[PDB]
RNA sequence: UCGACCAGGA
């Protein structure tokens, strides 16, 4: 219980079956996942001490937290994806599904909207039936890139009186951002009001979501043949750089920069063209891989991953490192007995050529499991320091 | 493996040939030619970490071991047999793993710590512990009514007898966004 | 620390946890079992006198 | 199935974990830190197998 | 062990109607009807047929939980039609189909020779 | 013939002869 | 059983990082997630 | 013919193949769902055991004598045990089954689903015989003896739907298509190049015109047209599948109209 | 959990009827959340599912294991001469409303383990009982019905 | 209940970009040089290829809950294929005697540009679109 | 440990099927793949059933009280 | 029911 937020006083529903049920939304204060995870329940005894929690403690109250001034729980995984998915020019819901869309939202006021497209076919946007969801006199505008108050890529967001206009719903707008929806409707329409919007958007596009769906294979990590030729040419020409002020540092030509090695400044370079390669050979798979792309749609809504993600199960992992360095010489002058003395190349200093779908060879490997324990060590060690800390 | 310069009929060559494969797989079927037989032949040999420090290993034997005179693009790129002077050869890379990691499923397709945490939960796995559990009184006994042997297998799972007493089933799975549940 | 600025406490539970999209942000499911163990003293006035003889 | 390979004591079935150690008469050279009035420090620990 | 007895999803409790009509606040000659013990095998075919009467303006059904087996119906008619007529000629028209249907099948089957 | 190099597919012959003669606890009972 | 009459116990400059020697000697993967992390091997 | 109808394209002893013209996808759908999970069929629901010296749990055993499939043709003449007016259960509302089994031989004995014996009085009806499919005449195996090993045990059969236990399943999985050729456009193909070509062609698309390229989109039309295949366990025979999950759908909107009709 | 430590409890049992199927009548026995893959990079657990999805159509045993020459190329020519689309996907239908969804869904088997984790052992309630002699407090642990 | 805009386009261009059922049309007036169109277009329900002549009116009328079809005594204001319903958002003084109109049907916008709409197009949401041919 | 009596998946009847299966390989000599749809297990979730079950109950069977 | 060790979970 690191924060205020890690204990919230929650109004109780007897459900059946052995575990205390949760909504999505609550799951960041408390920074709890369903992967095994048990949480802790205590019964106010006194009337005085249920009015302390339900009037300071109850989490609508702790929406908007002090910490960084901004909400600190926001639509999350499948609300988020399908938020996006929804809100896009191209979906357009029949009347069938808007009707029970609507139904859904218990503040409905019983009112179906015009559909936007009356023409051969009664059709309502996605845009339009959320804006259900979204309380009246609720103003909102953001901008993004090419944003021109006719945003023709579907860029920024405009919220005209709980309305939207334009943009697509994804984390900037929905999450738990600073401008926000959710910091807006908090401080505009109070707690209790955007606790409802919480449980109205959720509602609204899981139920879409739910007869829409979604998913993830093996697909979505493969680029197209030219794509891979591209990364495969990316890397070779990285290497051969490499190569060369190899070539330029054993002829004693190389110049460290003040305060370094010759050696500091070697590797610093190595490291960095290295580096420079994972990312374009990462970058050109992200661009070759189109909009359909499941993995690309969860990166576009903000609910999960990034760039880094599609570049190394994609295209190519990268460099490997230990305690900031490439895996130094454990053995005498070389990193494995399978390399022979005094080998700086890429291969044998643990970089990781390939992508986790085209898979692993048994020195990437071997590399690839050194710096994860690393990770692995720093993240048990930083919880009994950054704990004392915090006390 | 000894990898030995001496092979008349040619260059750097394995020490074990063709032969010493087919005579150890006649005493497989027969069930002469052991594991102490390679050894005592010559053929393969025991390197602890200091003695690993004086000699060249190859990963792999076929690949390792030729010379030069396309490509597919779907395979894991690798380096060459860049050296002449390979004192030793590997027996199987996969064989750098243990008895958890050894069940993993492709573990040169994961990202590392993923094989970290199956080489811990598998320990926690339901199956069947030995086939004895009705004669044994022991405190707490987990047994998997219908257990599966994995569809997806790896060779070193044989040596471990996993296929044999399994721990776990092979459901049918969907990726999906469904109810939200 | 131990027993005076922390102590194990009495009207507690714990179980695992499950998300549910069909809850209200603030509220929370608690299985059956855990209301039928976790006891509130209500005190008996005339506006609850008939209600809690029902509960008895 | 069963491998053996531990023992059967009052009942309970025991392994003996594998315990790491720095091998003995083995001669290694040291750096010592920038505070200290002594440089470098060559140790055995020498034992009798 | 904290799990509910299976029968509870089709087998009504103790005191429970099959159906709770109650007026629909929010709109005109609008009702919201509660199935007990049924799904959306019942919920989605009356809000679908519900759909092919001109006379009806809003049809939609929710399971608002999954754990308990009931589902809310909302229907608006043109003002004079009652809602409670719609919801029957629905239930008529359903039967009437799935006779058909029977009928059709039963007449099939027979000219088969397996 | 007898004296043709291994592949890769007959590494396995020679890790099932190990493990025939050794076992896995082969360390612990030795 | 088979993994625990396979482990080692490391009793306490860097133990807990996997190292250029342990390659076919000790299992890179299996390791604790805990504060035992690098110190229990698993041959 | 009259109102939605019905094109037999293949049929079996357990597997039905027909085409659903003239309805609506809701129809189509909640038939699926009714043969699924509400046609009553009889299976084993208590299990009496005298002796087990089996290697086998008593309750793993119990188990497989649910799975059971039993004979549930005159099912509809058998009352549910719930509904019957005797102390739990009688010949109105159930089946007893027998089972005695021992390890005569020297090699293993095989307890099999047709050495089940019914003890109670059918009354002539055709319920509770333990459905055989299998060549050698034997269905099911239950367990394996060695030689002083035995299991003597009594079953008690009852009326039940698959929502109570998936025991109670009249139908094994069900064939569902629409559309071969997404005329609709209800899905939205995942490709890497052509999604023509990635996806496979559906037999069904043989049983529709092709979408004729350069026609525009139709927005007008709708789902209709439905190619099914049920499949039975053999409880009840693969046309009373069908048929008896027409009845019940309609006899679950009626109890709707009844309902209605006290109010 | 799959072996790729791709852990998590239950949320919900659905029956046939409610579960999303394929039109041959396939139903999943599992379903994970698309969610659980990007930031994971645990690529294996679907190449898994890809090769056990050919291995229970082909009835050979899938050689899932590490430093081979199977290609998720090689596997996928393999599941498109059985008649599936080569990278796993599979059209599929709400179980509800009986529509195509609008999405394919990645289905197929893959190999499932159950951990000694279960709620009924953990699920733990206390509301007055034991106390401590010395300190006059609750007793610790669910074992001793501690708070 | 009056109509509030009515003219005759032609269509410059027809942009997707990586939509599959809308486009962005490009469309300038036969009538006066001074106007100008920019439309977002379900062209699933309506195609639109390079060139095309389409009337263009917008409309008060032919605050309620929407009624399903039922067309028979309906007054049906549809003379045209194409009907939208909308916001107007934005009322740009783009210099001169030359104002722009900016409206959103459901998100899929509109921008019209042009000079004597002063005594027509107002500021109140409540506006429907037409086009035929 | 012994036969599933119908399929996880689709609740098709498969116990009956154990002994046919081990015929047609052993007896038979089909490959695995044959022997399945020769068995009529047409869907991948009945296939596995049987192609992936452990016989456990014959190892339980030799220990004699 | 005094509390030490070991093994785990998030
Ligand atoms: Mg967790
Ligand atoms: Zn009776
Ligand atoms: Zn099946």
């Amino acid at each position: 219980s690191l924060h205020k937020m890690s204990m919230m006083a929650h109004r109780v529903k007897v459900i059946p079956y052995s575990t205390f049920r949760l909504n999505l939304s609550v799951t960041s204060p408390y920074n709890a996942d369903f992967d095994g995870d048990e949480m802790n329940l205590h019964v106010p005894q006194s009337e005085e001490t249920r009015a302390e929690l339900s009037q300071l403690c109850a989490v609508p109250l702790q929406i908007v937290s002090p910490q960084s001034n901004k909400p600190c729980m926001g639509i999350v995984q499948d609300t988020l994806c399908g938020i996006r998915k929804l809100t896009l020019r191209d979906t357009f819901i029949e009347l069938d599904q808007v009707l029970n869309m609507l139904y859904w939202v218990p503040d409905w006021d019983g009112v179906i909207p015009t559909p936007a497209i009356i023409k051969p076919k009664p059709l309502w946007s996605g845009k339009q039936i959320l804006s259900v969801a979204i309380p009246n006199g609720i103003h909102l505008q953001r901008f993004d890139e090419g944003t021109t108050l006719l945003s023709p890529k579907d860029n920024g967001m405009l919220i005209i009186d709980g309305q939207i206009i334009f943009g697509v719903v994804e984390k900037k707008t929905v999450g738990s951002s600073n401008g926000g929806l959710i910091h807006v409707v908090t401080r505009e329409k109070g707690p209790q009001v955007c606790a409802k919007l919480f449980g109205n958007i959720q509602k609204v596009v899981n139920f879409w979501l739910l007869h829409n769906g979604f998913s993830t294979g093996i697909g979505d990590t493969i680029a197209d043949g030219p794509t891979m030729r591209e990364i495969t040419e990316t890397i070779a020409e990285a290497k051969k750089k490499v190569l060369d002020v190899t070539k330029e540092a054993q002829a004693n030509l190389l110049t460290a920069k003040h305060g370094m090695t010759l050696r500091e400044s070697f590797e610093d370079n190595v490291v960095r063209f290295l580096n420079e390669a994972r990312d374009k050979a990462g970058r050109l798979a992200e661009v070759n891989l189109k909009d359909l792309n499941n993995v690309k749609q969860m990166v576009m809504a903000g609910s999960k991953g990034s760039f880094i993600n599609i570049a190394q199960m994609s295209a190519c992992v990268g460099q490997q490192s230990v305690e900031g360095k490439r895996i130094a010489f454990g053995f005498v002058d070389r990193t494995l007995p399978h390399f022979s003395k005094d080998d700086y190349s890429p291969e044998s200093k643990g970089f990781v050529e390939n992508s986790y779908l085209r898979g692993l060879t048994p020195q990437e490997f071997f590399f690839h499991a050194m710096g994860g324990r690393e990770g692995l060590i720093d993240t048990a060690v930083k919880t009994a320091e950054t704990g004392y800390i915090q006390r | 493996f000894i990898v030995e310069d001496d092979e008349s009929l040619g260059h750097k060559e394995l020490k074990v040939r063709k032969g010493h494969i087919a005579k150890l797989m006649a005493t497989e079927y027969q069930d002469e030619y052991t594991w102490s037989s390679l050894l005592n032949e010559g053929l393969v040999e025991y390197i602890d970490a200091e003695e690993e420090e004086s000699i060249l290993i190859a990963m792999q034997p076929e690949d390792l071991e030729p010379a030069e005179a396309d490509v597919d693009p779907a395979k894991r790129i690798r380096v060459s047999h860049h050296a002449t002077t390979f004192t030793h050869c590997e027996i199987h890379p996969s064989m750098i793993l243990g008895v958890a990691a050894s069940i993993i499923p492709f573990p040169d397709h994961n990202q590392s710590p993923r094989n970290t945490y199956q080489s811990a939960m598998g320990k926690q796995a339901m199956g069947v512990f030995l086939t004895n559990y009705n004669v044994r009184m022991d405190t707490m006994a987990n047994i998997l009514y219908y257990p599966q042997k994995p569809l997806g297998t790896t060779r070193a799972m044989e040596y471990l007898k996993f296929r044999e007493l399994p721990a776990g089933q092979n459901a049918i799975v969907a990726i999906a966004c469904y109810s939200g549940y | 620390r131990g027993n005076l600025m922390g102590k194990r406490v009495d009207f507690s539970a714990r179980t695992v946890i499950s998300g549910d999209p069909n809850l209200e942000l603030d509220q929370v499911g608690v299985p059956k079992s855990i209301a039928k163990t976790l006891t509130y003293p209500e005190v008996v006035t005339p506006y609850n006198i008939d209600r809690l003889t029902q509960l008895v | 199935f069963d491998m053996g390979g531990y023992f059967i004591i009052n009942g309970s079935e025991k392994v003996l974990i594998a315990q790491e150690r720095s091998a003995g008469n083995i001669v290694q050279v040291f750096k010592k830190a920038a505070p200290s009035p002594i440089s470098h420090v060559a140790e055995i620990r020498s034992a009798l197998e | 062990m904290n799990a509910p007895d299976r029968f509870e999803l089709f087998l009504l409790g103790e005191g429970e109607s099959k159906l709770k009509i109650d007026p629909d606040t929010k709109a005109p000659n609008a009702v919201v009807i509660t199935f007990e013990k049924e799904d959306h095998t019942l919920g989605n075919l009356i809000r679908a047929e519900l759909l092919n009467d001109r006379k009806v303006l809003f049809a939609a059904y929710k399971v608002e939980h999954p754990f308990f087996a009931r589902f809310k119906l909302r229907i608006q008619t043109t003002e004079g039609y009652d809602p409670k007529d719609a919801l029957k000629n629905a239930c008529n028209s359903i039967i009437n189909k799935l006779g058909a249907l029977k009928t059709n099948f039963e007449t099939e089957w027979n000219l088969q020779t397996l | 013939d007898e004296s043709a190099p291994i592949t890769a597919e007959d590494s396995w012959a020679v890790i099932s002869a190990f493990f025939r003669e050794k076992g896995l606890v082969s360390q612990q009972l030795d | 059983t088979l993994s625990h009459l396979r482990r080692t116990n490391t009793p306490i400059a860097k133990p807990r990082q996997l190292h250029n020697t342990h390659w076919g000697l000790v299992c890179p993967a299996e390791t604790p997630e805990g504060q035992a992390c690098g110190l229990v091997k698993n041959l | 013919e009259e109102g939605p109808q019905v094109k037999i394209r293949e049929a079996s002893k357990d597997n039905v193949d027909f085409i659903l013209s003239n309805v609506d996808l809701a129809m189509a759908n909640s038939l699926r769902r009714v043969m699924i999970a509400e046609i009553p069929t009889l299976a084993i629901d208590s299990v009496e055991v005298e002796t087990n010296t089996t290697v086998l749990a008593d309750e793993f055993i119990a188990h497989r004598l649910g799975l059971i499939p039993l004979q549930s043709m005159d099912i509809e003449q058998l009352e549910y045990s719930r509904d019957c007016f005797c102390e739990d259960h009688c010949d109105k509302c159930s089946v007893v089954l027998t089972l005695q089994a021992f390890g005569e031989s020297e090699s293993t004995t095989n307890v099999y689903s047709k050495d089940l014996v019914i003890v109670s009085n059918l009354m002539g009806r055709n319920i509770g015989h333990p459905i055989i499919q299998d060549k050698e005449g034997n269905g099911v195996l239950i367990c394996k003896l060695r030689k002083g090993q035995e299991l003597k045990l009594t079953c008690v059969a009852k009326k039940g739907i698959a929502k109570e236990h998936a025991k109670w399943g009249p139908a094994a999985a069900i064939e569902f298509e629409y559309d071969p050729w997404n005329k609709l456009k209800h899905t939205d193909y995942w490709y890497e190049q052509d999604s023509a070509k990635e996806w496979p062609q559906s037999k069904n698309c043989e049983y529709e015109d092709p979408p004729n390229e350069g026609d525009p989109f139709d927005y007008k039309a709708q789902a209709d047209t439905f190619y099914m295949n049920v499949e039975s366990v053999g409880s009840i025979p693969v046309d009373q599948v069908v048929v008896r999950g027409i009845d019940t759908l309609q006899k679950k909107v009626a109890s709707i109209l009844l309902a209605l009709t006290q109010m | 959990a799959s072996r790729h430590g791709q852990k998590g409890t239950i949320g919900i049992t659905y029956r046939r009827e409610d579960m999303p199927f394929t039109a041959e009548g396939i139903v999943p026995d599992l379903i994970i959340n698309p969610h659980a893959i990007p930031s994971r990079m645990t690529v294996a657990h679907l190449i898994e599912c890809l090769l056990s999805k050919v291995a229970a159509l082909s009835g050979n045993e899938g050689d899932a294991s590490p430093f081979t020459d199977i290609t998720v190329e090689g596997i996928s020519k393999l599941l498109r001469e059985h008649g599936y689309q080569s990278r796993g996907f599979e059209v599929m239908y709400n179980g509800h409303t009986g529509k195509k969804l609008m999405a394919q869904i990645f289905f197929g088997p893959t190999y499932y383990q159950r951990l000694r984790h279960m709620v009924d052992d953990k699920i733990h309630a206390r509301a007055r009982g034991p106390m401590q002699v010395l300190t006059r407090q609750p007793v610790e642990g669910r074992s001793r019905d501690g708070g | 209940s009056n109509t509030l805009f009515d003219d005759i386009f032609q269509v410059s261009e027809v942009d997707p970009g990586r939509y599959n059922k809308v486009c962005r049309i490009e469309a300038a007036s036969t009538t006066q040089d001074q106007c100008k169109l920019t439309l977002d277009i379900n062209v699933e329900l309506f195609p639109v290829a390079a060139q095309d002549s389409l009337t263009v009116t917008i409309a008060s009328s032919l605050t309620r809950s929407w009624r399903p079809p039922q067309a028979g005594d309906r007054s049906l204001a549809d003379d045209y294929d194409y009907v939208m319903y909308g916001t107007a958002y934005k009322f740009e003084e783009v210099s001169k005697d030359l104002i722009a109109v900016y409206y959103s049907f459901g998100g899929l916008l509109m921008r019209l540009e042009g000079n004597y709409r002063n005594l027509n197009n107002l500021k109140q949401e409540n506006a429907y679109l037409l086009i035929r041919r | 440990m012994i036969v599933p009596v119908r399929c996880f998946s689709c609740g098709k009847v498969v116990g009956d099927k154990w002994e046919s299966y081990l015929n047609l390989l052993q007896e038979d000599e089909l490959d695995e793949g044959t022997a399945l749809s020769r068995l009529g297990l047409k869907r991948y979730c009945c296939r596995r059933m049987i192609l992936t079950h452990v016989d456990l109950i014959e190892k339980f069977l030799r220990y004699n009280p």
